[PDB]
Formats: C-alpha cells, structure tokens, sequence
C-alpha cells in the first residue's frame, strides 16, 4: 500500500539498526546523568501548546478527547512535555532530562523530508552558565563519536540575542524586523545593503550578514552603542567560548552565523545546528530556550536520519536443518537446543524450522549435522 | 558535470537576461529557439544553461538539478520560495500581479469565483482583503475565463494592460509588483561559492 | 499539568526499565528468527483500516493529510500494518515478524485501561499447522520467564471456529448471532436459557456457555449434527492439544472458554488471553487471523510489565566539584578517561556544573585523595 | 449563450476533430492559427468553439463553461473525470502513457524519483507495482529531467518513441493506452440532450 | 475574521429575503396539510445515525455529551429525525410532515458547495401509491411558482429499483456492483463496454447507461429475463407516469437517468433531482425511502440557494428628522409614536434617531415635520 | 428514542407557534431599523471565541475542519459573530443589528434548562448614550406586548460600574473582590457585614447590598468619595432614567439590584434581566458590552421559552371529500382548486386526500359537495 508523503516503513535490518541506535544513544545519555522520561504521544493542547510558536501550533495534529470533548494534540515536539515534567518534578536546582520518542508533523520541513521522526534529545534546566551548553556539546559529540560514522558533522553556531538587542537599540518596527530576517534567510546582501542605508544603525545589521562569520573581530566592527550593550558583548563572548571548546576538545569544523534566526520566538540565546555531510536540513538542532523564570538549554535529532550513515556488523542468520533435527532422539534434541540457546545469547538469529521449506530471509549459515556433531556451515 | 548549471525561463525573461549573462562572461553558443538541445554550453566552460518553462525553474533549482536560476517573483510566490535563496532582484521583466474582470461589469452578490494560474497568490490576496473566494486552477491563458462565465475575476501578470483591454477586460486591484529574481540552491551556495561569486558580482554591477 | 484519562507519563527509573524491557524482549524475538519491522504511526485509512472491524475503526483517531485532503489514521493496532508488509515482502512461504511501538486508542478498553500502550508483538505467517501456535507460545513463555517476575500468568484459551460453525449450521440471522454474543459476553445463563429455547440448535449454543470450560467432554455434549462437523472436531482437538502443551511444557494453569468471542471479525480460530495476577485486562492477547494466507500472533502492552519487574539498583556517581576545578588540563583528561570507563560499565556519572549540582538518587561520590580518584558511598 | 459550447485543445486534437465537426454540420468560420480570437462561432449558430490548453479542457467542461469537449485520456486520468461524462473514444491521437529513463542506465537500488506532469497517474501506477517513489511535478517538457538527474524516471505519453530516443531516453513500462475522448458536462447532458444527440450521433457514425 | 470553506454569512437584505422565503414556503406546506416539525440540531448518534449509510456518517460531526459521556451528532440530514417522529406519532395511516432548519456537513456535497444549508423539506409516509409522489411534485412546483423566478428548474428522474433488480438477477458481487456504480457516476461508456462484456447480464447493465435516457423504449432493449421481472416493469412504468405528469401538468422539461444511483442505500425507488439553471449541484433532491414496514417519500432543498434567483420589493427605509423630533412636547411625541407604529405595521422600516448623524443604511425616505404635520418625502 | 437532556422536539402546533413567533418578532425588529443578519452555526474558534469568557469557551462544542485541520466551534452565543460582522461592515457610526438563530451549549444553565435555544436578539453599536439602552427597551417591550401574553415580565436592573468603581477607589485585591462577589451572589448579608468592617470603603460595599434596591436614595447613602465619583453618579442616574421609562412608558414592574455581577468581565455598565412569572432563569438578558473602543448594547432571548406563554387561535384543518372530488370533471376540479387556494391564502390547512382513508390529524372541517356547491361542515 501507498504511504503518505514523509511517511516510510523502517524495515528489517534498518529497523534493527534503528533499535540499536535508539537503545545505545539512550544508554549513553543516561550514563552522562540525564534522567530518561517517556511522555505520551497525546496530551491536552493546554499543556502541549502552552507558549508554543505559531509554527508548532500549525505542525501539531488536533484530535478530540471523547471522554471530555476537549482538544488534544499529537506531539510535534517533546520539549514542551519536558517543561511540564520539570515544572512538577524538577525543583529550583539543576535538572537533566533525556528522551527518545516518535513525533508527528502535519507538514514536512525539507524536500521529501519525514513527517514521522524518532526524536531523541537531552535538556538541562536550571543553569544560567555557558558551562551547560558546553556539557551538551560534550554529550552530543560523545554520542556522535560512538556511532563510528564516516559522515562528518559540521556545526553552525548562532546567537539570537545579538540581533534582538540590535533591533531594540535601533527601535525597529515589526515590519522592519521581518524584512531584515527575510533578507538574512535569503542571503540577499545587495537589497540588505539598501534597506540598511535607510535604517538607524543599519551599518550594524549589514555587518552581521557580511562579517558575522568572523566572530573574533565582530564586536570591534559594531557601533559604539552596540559595543556598550552588555547583552551583545556577553553573547559574542559565549560564541567565542563555544567555538574554542568545539575546536580544542573535539576538533570540530565550526562556522559562525549570527543571522541564523529561525525559531526566533522559542530560542533565547545561543543556538547550534549540526549538519551531516551536505544535507540541507540540520541533523541536530539545539540552543537556549525558556522553562515556562527557569533556564533551559537542549538539543534534539531524528534518529532515523542516522540510519543512512551507520552500519552494524552483518548478522548471523542460522537455520537448523529440519530433516536432521527430526531424525534425532530426545536427548540429542535437548543438547542441540542448549547449543541453540547459547548461540542466541551471543546474538545469533536461530530459526527452528516448522517445515522442510521454512527458510529465513538473508540466510547466512546452516546448523547442520556432520559426523555426530553440529556445526555452522556458510551457505 | 562539476561546474554551474543555470536554469532560465524561455521568452521575455530569456531576452532581458542575455545582457546580464553577456556582462558576466556567459554567452550561449547558439539560439535556443532554433535548437533541439535541452542542455546548452556557454562561452564559460564552467557554466551550462537549461531553458525551462517558467514554473519549472524553482523546481530544478530546489532539487539541485540546477545550481541557480532566473524566475519571476510571480512564479516564486505561487510555487513557494522556501528551499532556495532569493539572492538578487535583477529589476528585469517588471510587471504587476493584478486582479481583472469584464469591462464595466458589476460584482455579483453571490460568492466570487477566481480563475487563475496563481492559485496560492489568489487565496493569499483575497484572505488579506477579508473576502471569501472560490478558486479554479487554470494552466493556460486566463483572459477567456470571465468571458464564458468560468470565473468572475482572474489573477494574472499585467504590464501595459493591452492583453486585458484587447480581450474586453480591465485591471481591478493591484496585488503586488513583480520582477525577475536570481535563486540559488542552498547546497550550491556553500559548495560552489567560488564559481558563483564572480557571476553574482557581475549581475550586481550590471543592475547598479 | 493534568493528562487525559488513560494517558500516563512513564518517568525516570520506570522509563529506564521500560526501555530495557522493550530492548531485551525485542532482541529475544530477533534471536528466535522474527524479523523486526517498525511501521509508521500514521497511514491513510485506506490501508490502515482495510477490512477493519467496527471496533478498530472506532478506536482509531482520524486526521487529515493537508497535502492530499485524504483521511489518515493514528494506528490503534500494529497487526494491520504487518499484513501490509507481509503482502509486499513475505512471499508464499513461512514469514516471521516482530514489532514494538506506541499505539493510540480513542477510548480505553475496559476498567481504567490505557489509551497509549507500548504494543510489542510477534507474528508467524504462512503455516496452517498448530506447530506455529506452539512455537509462539514457547517464545512467549521464554520471554515471560526471562523477566523473572514473581507475578503469575494465567492463560485462557478460546476458539471462535466452534461458534462460527454452529451459527452457519443453524442458519442464524445477524441479529440472533449478535444477541448470543452479548449474552455470551457477560455469560448471562438465565437469559441465554430463554433465548436458546426458541433458536435452532439452541441447546448447542447453551452448551457452549454452560459446559465449554470442560473441553475433554464438550464434543460428547453437542448435537449429532455438530459432532459430524469436521471443523468443530478439529477446533476442539486444537484446544486440547494447546492445553496439554501448556501444562506439560510450561506448568501453566489453563482455563477454557469457547464463548470468548471478542474480536469475532478478525479471529479465525484459536484465541489466547493471558492474565497477570488478578488484573482485569489481559496482558497478552493472541490468536489466529487472516493474511489465502494463514497468520497467528500475540501482542502485549510493555508498560504493564513495569509494576511486576525490577532492575538492579543503579550506580549514580557525582564527581567532586572543587577537586575537579583545581585540576590542570592534563589531569582533567585523565579523570575524563577514568570517567569514560565508569560510564562504559554502566555507572551514571554527573560532571557538576556548580558545587550544588546534585544528581537524583546519588549513591557514590568520586573524590580526589592523594593524587588518585576513588569511589565512596555517601 | 443558449447553444452548445465546445472546448477543444490546440494541435493534434484540433486538427483531427475538425473533420468530425464538419460531418456533424459544424465548421469554424475562420482559421484558428491565423486568429487572435478565443471564442469561435460556427456555421451552426447553436454551436461555438473554445480553443484552450489541453489540461484546461476538463476544467471548463466540469464547471459548465463548456457543455462538452475533446480531451486526451492522459489529461482526464490526471485531472479526474468524476464530474463529467466520458461518452466516446474518438480514437484520435492514439498513444501510450509510459515510464521512461536514460538509455541502458539500470535502476538505482534506492528510492525512485519520478519527474512528471502526470503526478496523480504516477502515484497510482507505482502504488500498484508496490514501488515507493518520490514524485516531482513538472509543467514543461520532461525529457531534460533524467539527463540532469532531477529524476530517475519520467512518466509521459509516447507514440513512435522518437522524441525519447532523440534525447537519449528509452521507454520502459507501459502504464496504459491513451486516446482523445469526448467529454460532456452532466447538467448539459440532461438539459441540452436535444442539441447534443445529433452531433454525438454524427461523431459515432464517423468513427465506427 | 475569515470563515471556513463552504461557510458563509447571510447578511442584511439577503437575510431578510431568506427569512421571507423560509416563512412563505413553510406556510405553503402547512396550508397543504403538512404538519410542521422542528427537531433539534443534535441527538445521540444511536437515534440520528440509525440505519445510516457510510456517506451520512462521514458527513455528520460528532460531539461529546458531558452529562452521559455518550456521542451525539450535529444533524447532516433532517429526514432520519422525521422517521423517529413518525415512528412515535404517525400511526399506520398516511402522515404528512414538513420542516425547515439548519444542517451541518463535514465536507461540501460538491464543487464549492455549502456546508451549512438551510434545509427545507416535505415528506409523506404511509402511501405506497405513485399518487403520493405526484402530490409532492405538485406541492413543490406550486412552491417554486410562488417565488416568481426567471431561473428555470430542470427535473432529472431516476429509479434505483431497475439497477438493484438486475444486480440480484445477475447475482453480482459487491465489487462488481461498486465498479458499475463508479462507471455509471461518470457515464464512462468506453470502459463500461469493456467491463460489461465479461459480466453476467452485462448487456443490460451497459444498456442502462447507453439508453436509460430513452424511457419509452428501455423495456424492449432489456434481456428476456429482465423483461419478465415485475419490479423492473413497474419501476419503468412509474418513471413514465411522472414524466407524463410533469410535462402535461407543469410544462416541465424532464430528463431520465436510470443509472442515477447516489443514495443507493437510502433510496428504495423513484428519485428526483431538480437543477436550477445550469448549476452543478441539484437545488431539489427527493425520492422514495424506507420508514420504520412503512412507505415514505419526500424532497428537501437548501433555501439559501434560492437567494440569487429571487427578488423582494425595494424596502422603504425611513428616518425621522432629529431636530424636529426633539422640539416636540410630550403629547406631540406620543402622536408621532402612534404614527410611526402605524407605518411599521405597514412594513416601513422606521428609525428613531439617537443623534443628528444617525443614518440608517439604504435610506429611502425621511419623515419630516411641516406645518404641524409629519409627512414622508423621498431622499 | 431518547433525546439528550436539554434537547427537545418542538412538534406540530408548538412548531407552528415557534415559526410564527420567530418570523413576527424578526419583522418587528426590522421595522424598528435593525438589520437582520444570519451568521452560520460554525466558525473557526479564532473568531468565535476571540475575547471570550472561560464560561463561553467551555460552553462551546469543538469540532475539526477536515479541509484545514483547524479548530472550529458550534456557536453558543451569536453576539461575538455580530462583533465580527460589525467590525467589517459597521463603520464608525451607529449600527443596529438583529438576529434569530439556533445556538448549542455543552451544559444546561438552569435545572432541566435547554441546551438548544432559538436565540433571538438585537444590538446597537456606536452609541455611548443611555438613549440607546432606552431604544432597546422600547423595541423589546413592543415585541412583548405584540405577544398578548397573560404572563408577567418582571425586570431586574443592575449596573456593574458601581461595584467596579468602588473596587478601584477602595484598592481591593483580586482576592477581596472575588470574596465580595461570592457573598453578593449568595445573599449572605451577615458575612458581608463582617468582611466589610476590615475593608477600605467597607461601608459602601455593605450599602450596595443592603440599600441598593432603593435607587432614588442610594447616592445620598454612599460615602463622600463614592457620592462624588463621576461614574458612580452617572451609573445611578442611568438606573433611575431606565426605571422611570419602564414603569411609565411600558407599565413594567422594575426592581433594582446593583449587586447583580454575573458576566463581570463581559458587562461594562447597565444590565437588564427580564423574568417571566416566577421562573428562575431570565427569559431576556441584556446590557452594555464592548465592541471592537466601540460602544455596544443589546439583548437576547430563547424564543422556545415563549411557547408555553403564548397562544394562537385554533387552526382550521380541512379535508376535501375523496369520492365527491374524484367524481368531478376537469372544469369543476379547477373551480374547487381555486376555492381551495383562497382558503389556503386565509390560513386554512386543506388536505387533498390520496385515498378514502386519508385523514389529517386534528380534523376540524370537511369540504363537502352538497347541492352542487362546496361548503365547510364541522365534524
Ligand atoms: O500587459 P501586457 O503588456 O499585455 O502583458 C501581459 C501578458 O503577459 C503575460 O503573458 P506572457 O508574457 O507569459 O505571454 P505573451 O508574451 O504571449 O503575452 C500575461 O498572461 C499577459 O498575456
Ligand atoms: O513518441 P513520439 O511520437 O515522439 O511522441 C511523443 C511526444 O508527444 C508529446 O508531445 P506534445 O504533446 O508536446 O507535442 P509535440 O511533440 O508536437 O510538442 C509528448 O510530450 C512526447 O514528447
Ligand atoms: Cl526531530
Ligand atoms: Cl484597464
Ligand atoms: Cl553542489
Ligand atoms: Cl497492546
Ligand atoms: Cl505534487
Ligand atoms: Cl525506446
Ligand atoms: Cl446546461
Ligand atoms: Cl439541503
Ligand atoms: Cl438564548
Ligand atoms: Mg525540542
Ligand atoms: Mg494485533
Ligand atoms: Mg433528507
Ligand atoms: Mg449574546
């Protein structure tokens, strides 16, 4: 049967690989001190879309609860559920959460992109410091390195505070802010140059696009009013520390883009976007957000997007010879079944056949009888 | 092919884009109108050209079958320009998206029917005016639709207004201004900026 | 914040346990030859509810695909998706599948039931023999035993073929058949006695509810016409075989109820219901069903195992904030190497952000004494 | 207009439908090729003709702006002929809907990309073959798409096969047979049957 | 605000006209001996969707009764409610009912259709004869003619019995039946000719689509077995009588389509579709249906679809002069109020102004004080 | 069949009466200068619940638009739709609207109260003056007098401004404000008295409850600061003008209750509640509310609650004699049917029989042929 766009079966060795990835990545996060939570697929919209952006609201399927008549949603994002859990269980100190679960989107993000990602993530609540963003990076790269991929992760750092602070100091209208954001998104430098010549501190807004990439010299290019703003100064310093940590500790290729302003409404500071090879949609999205005055920072990724970039060792797929098995006396069957249980405990996939034709898919070995002894022979 | 693939709309956009391409060191080596070829080499051996129907230019660029292209803002608004960078307004093939109806005819009291290629733009425009509209997708010419009662109004691009007046129609509301834009594939913008940048500068300088 | 009824968070140690259970059980099924498949949460209703009963349809939330205008459903049962997968990939021979995923129900089934179970299951397609049913039982019980629960599984066996044959032979109408199912559903013997007196082969239909539990003598109590029916004889024989297999192989207390007819439209033969302790909703549902292609299988809600299973106490380690900060860059890398080893062994090690950063359930501190890091219990 | 409005496609449809109209007593009063007109009167004062792009013919007919029309079966399948009656196989412009790909290039093992005008036909066809596909809508010519890697295959109408072979492409799978069909609006069939019947009879007699 | 698709405000003169139409047509039906009933907008689904087709169930919004936890539906069709009312109040004799009320549909019925029609209808229960159908036709045409429209109603007649009978005689499978109905809905004669060559009695099934319009000769074209079937012969004769009645009594243009099979599950005999001008969706739908053994026949229409084709007289919109009214003493005010009440009783729309700027929309006349007397003058 | 609670059939003579009332009351409103509007039953919640109270939100049934996947509601109140219509069509001046339409409520208001009222109302936008509220009363009581009821309409007048102004001048917390409202709603004078001893301007809050019924002396009973407050002075004056107008012009019994504070967040001034006999839930509710700063004032009522208090004249239900009719020639038939048309024009309900046994319900007269002349005879 035809499936909807952005909806695919994950089958067989891909499914097995997805299972191993989900489990090992979850276990890693647990070993770094993150508490695993498994919130449900559905909730009342009151909780699920509390303080949601317009985008998230549109991305969430709506359904009616037949016990109350109230509106529920199928989650498009696990992070609002983590806010809820933390508000009830987290206290005022630091709290660490991880998770891995299916989310559904009404529309795909990328061309032929998935609407049914297996979203895995980690979040730290209750820490103001850049140290929390540094810990998340350490955990993410520890996980990425465990996967033994040949694909290279390229990291893009931004920081929404810089533009937001410039917008305030320039006293930009909403329509002016939206026009700058569209031009940044579209990399339209020539039209940006013209809009910036007629704006207050337009030379700073054009500088973000033209020289944001060079973070070591960014503060010293900005205006005197921007250089006197502590939030802008802090934001740039945060970018420098993260960049240094990603090169030193992890030897990561890091680009800076302070004009990266997607999720303008949920992000509140430093942002990271991890891109795999030359794929357009980032594999990892992370950054600062609000704990609706609770501090929060986190990342997530679609586990199913790792499948194309990871490999497991070829599986041993074993068939017990039907005719030879059914010639055995009872004692010989018991000894064979003990051998089979031992193979199974080591991860061999052993089929006990129901018929002479019973043939597992991808068969690699037969457990056959040769001179009163049971051995594996390659097909 | 390791170079840049350029996707161009046939007709008026092609005619007004030839000088910009000439100035950027990219001339076609033959007339596309007189040719069976689909892929055209240029004087620059790092660039080749595809001549496409206007509405296909964003599709080829967004999927990476072309690295960059020239398309009218009308096509991009209707298509949705989400997956490409609109790097440059080229200020060529200027025209207006407008609504148009039969000459002097009054608006009927029942709900308005709109016949147009620009279906998404029509819905978006009448949404901002607080009018509820029935919209009919057309692929070809739209001037006939009001005359045989298919729609009450059409939405189409208008330059002089001569095509509308010659078919017994008049321009009603101005939706927006249109011109041709340079669009770039997001991957190509990173991986092939060295090849792209001289050409983008030459286009930018030509427009001055 | 409040959640809908039958919708629960699984949190912290319970979430860890759910993940361990899911993974172990899945890996067990894989090692028995079952192909793992992970079908999507949503599909067009065309495929997802192809030949679905009215109950499966009612249990399925519908949503609209904005791209096509078509109705999609959020799956309430994974088995229909296995059918689709088998139809395309499985051929004419024997095929084995397993799965584990979330399913969603519009209403809870039964008293305080969940609407968001983590449905785990296994299915064998293409084998008519009772041997496939025996293989599934053995797999199931091997999985149950591996959990090392003190809770006990009671198995209730049914077989829809017995009633379906009697209904065809007696030429019952739809409304008569439905009336008998309602009366069977809460074993209303007094009213069943009355209704059966006016119906053809009514004493057979009364005999099922009244003496169906005694499977060794059930055939002897049915009418002569029913006793000559080959499918009825086979069905009763299948029940005797599985009961004996469960008793001999697994020491399992088995009850028989041949009027267990819930899911009348999807079950085509033997049906299996496993109850944990005295809990009202069965933990394990299984049975024969349609693929002409034979199929049989079971599923369970993994989240219902959480109250009856236990993991070893976790080791939750905090590195001393002040000692860590006083370390030079080379010393830091040695500690991190030592910490990476602790994590590989399954210790949960928190690197503190502040001197007040405390993990929940702290068991051990990692502390610097005489140029050496060691674990101390708190 | 109280008579019948006939919607015709430009090109092969128009040229091959003119004789059928002539036998039915309907002649255009002038040549469409050399005319700016959109609405054409005929020798029969109860019939007028519209010349449309082929993909718009079913639209005009289903909305009743045309009472009847001639349209390729490929266009009707793609559009959906749910609101019109398909009365006659005129047996003109006979051809096949087919998949096509690069000459001698074997299928990649990965998920297939189909670039085509016939999006709905492609989805239906590959669904019936149990093939998961990514479908890309094209409005223009489809022969370029496999050659710049936009898709692995195209779905298009094929007659001789010469256009495919001229572009380095080869026909692969047969989807279905295609010919021009006479379509009629449901209300028109009910209300104007007296005007329709002689013309439909004439067409039937001309074809059999 | 922007309203959903198929959902429209009826405002001002259109609302006034809708009210006039609703009321006039209701009173006409009442004066022909039809008992007005006004069932509620919502009921339990048990009653409202008892014996409903899959089409009606998909068209009915469901909602939750908080008092019982049970499902209710917003009615998509008033006829199931009339069944309920007739079952309790109607007896075994002939009963006549009429109604006019809002109904809601989940999806539009067709091309740009309304989802909120004002459904007005009439039904006769307890008469098997074709005479009941002829009375409904006569009442309907009388209602239509009272509206004095220049728009013309074309009537299309069908009869589901003909096809249903052939389906039983041919012993068609459910799939064959569904295929034929699909091909009939598009009158796809090329593919129907192919499908019918491999079907039992396929000659007849093709003949229904090819020649069903020619009702005088339809019987002779059918197979010997189909000609012996009494119900087929009766159905064809019923069509002929209605056709003759409509042409003779009403000068109505009638078409016949015996393959008109929408509402296959609710219709039990003759069907009737009235098309206004060239509009795609029928204005009037009616036909024979099943009571709960009880004969029934009826029609319904969307009153809202009459608004574009009907006209009221121009209203008289009157404004009392503000200054002159305020100059009056108490006893002169009371006389003016008596005069105004009289004008209002004649149907003049009289505004008493709150200010000197208070101006009714569509003003036609002023009431002005000249020489101690109030008189109307046009603007 | 069982209907849900608060859901009833209106049948036969009750249905006829409801039809007559809806229409006549509607025509009366139109003749008073109010523009009829008929908004739809369903809207997107965005518009329908824009600025709604929590109660209106809870009272509104939710459903999903299958064309967008957005939330819609079934209207529980027509007034918000009138705001929407007025925002788009009303302009800056005065605008008058009326309506009559079904609304649906999730829960009943009164004990055994309706969940499916036929809501009829009228609203004036853009007039700040008490003159607008007096015009609404004139319209309302003109309508009530046309109903010729024996039942007596008692009117309660309140004015929320008085309490709101005192609360602002007293610097009451939200907590104290809520406590006073609870005590006012429950008529607990003793606890009010105690609570007021420790509140700023406590004696004024007590004075409202104890002496607010005596509106002629209320101002002189208040504290110096409350006496002088402009909005309090105006409010009390508004209560006096409205009382005097009701008693004098309309012979209506008026009680004052300035502690009537339900709908605290929607009402912005004077409130009106009309009670029929000793029924607990008011028949008519009205008052000042917000447009949009746009002034608005209005009332609404359930038309179905008038059914038990109104009467029509007994209907004439006529049956044409079957045998005599069928015995007529075509010209005689024609003469009879003109005579029947005249009877029907006068409101006679004339059934044409389909059989000899066709008998209308509630038969009063037979139209019988005797001595070659058709006449009515009582049964
Ligand atoms: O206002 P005017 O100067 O008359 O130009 C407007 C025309 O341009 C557009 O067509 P397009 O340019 O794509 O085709 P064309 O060159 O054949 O008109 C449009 O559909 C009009 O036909
Ligand atoms: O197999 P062949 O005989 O080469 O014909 C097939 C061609 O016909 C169609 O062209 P279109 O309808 O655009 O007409 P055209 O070929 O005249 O452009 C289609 O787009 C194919 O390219
Ligand atoms: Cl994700
Ligand atoms: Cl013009
Ligand atoms: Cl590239
Ligand atoms: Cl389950
Ligand atoms: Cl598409
Ligand atoms: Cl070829
Ligand atoms: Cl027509
Ligand atoms: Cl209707
Ligand atoms: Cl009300
Ligand atoms: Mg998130
Ligand atoms: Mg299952
Ligand atoms: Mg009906
Ligand atoms: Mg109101």
């Amino acid at each position: 049967g035809m499936l909807p766009d952005g909806v695919a079966d994950v089958l067989f060795e891909d499914a097995h690989k997805q299972e191993v990835l989900r489990h090992q990545l979850t276990q890693q996060l647990i070993t770094h001190g993150y508490q695993l939570v498994s919130p449900p697929m559905i909730e009342f919209t009151e909780s699920l879309l509390s303080g949601a952006s317009e985008d998230l609201k549109r991305q969430t399927f709506k359904i009616i609860d037949q016990l109350t008549g109230r509106l529920m949603g199928i989650r498009a994002d696990i992070t609002p559920q983590i806010l809820r859990i933390d508000a009830h269980h987290g206290g005022d100190g630091i709290a660490r959460y991880c998770y891995a679960g299916d989310v559904i989107h009404t529309l795909p993000s990328g061309l032929f992109g998935s609407r049914t990602p297996l979203q895995l993530g980690a979040e730290i609540f209750g820490c103001e410091s850049i140290a929390a963003d540094i810990e998340l990076i350490d955990v993410l790269f520890s996980m990425i390195n465990s996967l033994d991929m040949s694909a290279v992760l390229h990291v893009d750092l931004g920081h929404v505070t810089i533009f937001k602070r410039l917008a305030e100091l320039a006293a930009l209208s909403a329509s002016d802010t939206e026009q700058l954001m569209q031009l940044y998104a579209n990399k339209n430098l020539p039209e940006l140059k013209q809009v910036c010549q007629v704006l207050p501190m337009g030379s700073d807004f054009y500088t973000l696009a033209r020289f944001g990439h060079d973070i070591a010299n960014l503060l010293g290019r900005l205006s005197e009013n921007a250089q006197q703003d502590t939030k802008i100064v802090t934001a740039i310093d945060e970018l420098q520390r993260l960049k240094a940590h990603l090169q030193v500790q992890w030897q990561c290729a890091v680009s800076i883009d302070v004009t990266e302003l997607s999720g303008y409404h949920y992000h509140t500071g430093i942002v990271f976007n991890g891109y795999i090879n030359s794929e357009t949609q980032p594999l990892v999205r992370g950054g600062r957000f609000d704990g609706m005055p609770r501090q929060a920072t986190g990342f997530s990724m679609d586990v199913s997007r790792l499948l194309a970039h990871t490999q497991l060792d070829a599986p041993f797929i074993v068939l017990i010879d039907y005719d030879a098995f059914n010639n055995l006396d009872s004692a010989q069957r018991q000894l064979l079944l003990q051998q089979v249980a031992s193979l199974r405990q080591q991860g061999y996939r052993v089929t006990m056949p129901l018929t002479a034709e019973d043939m597992p898919v991808g068969l690699t070995h037969r457990l056959s009888l040769a001179d009163n002894q049971w051995r594996l022979h390659a097909v | 092919f390791l170079g840049l693939t350029l996707a161009l709309s046939k007709g008026r956009i092609l005619e007004e884009t030839m000088p910009l391409l000439r100035a950027a060191g990219v001339e076609l080596l033959e007339d596309p109108e007189a040719s069976r070829k689909l892929i055209f080499p240029t004087s620059n051996p790092n660039v080749r050209v595809l001549i496409l129907r206007a509405s296909d230019v964003p599709t080829y660029v967004e999927h990476g079958a072309a690295d960059f292209g020239v398309a009218g803002k009308d096509v991009l608004l209707e298509h949705g320009a989400n997956h490409v960078y609109e790097l440059l307004d080229l200020k060529i093939a200027q025209c207006k998206l407008m609504t148009a109806g039969v000459k002097d005819a009054p608006l009927p009291n029942r709900r308005l029917r709109i016949a147009t290629k620009y279906v998404n733009v029509a819905r978006a425009y009448f949404a901002s005016q607080g009018q509820q509209v029935d919209v009919i997708k057309l692929y070809g010419s739209m001037e006939l639709a009001p005359l045989v009662g298919l729609g009450d109004l059409i939405v189409d691009v208008v330059d002089t207004g001569n095509t509308l007046r010659a078919n017994g129609l008049e321009a009603r509301d101005h939706i927006c201004d249109v011109s041709s834009r340079l669009i770039v594939n997001q991957v190509s913008y990173k991986r092939k900026f060295a090849l792209l940048e001289p050409i983008l500068d030459s286009f930018k300088n030509s427009i001055n």
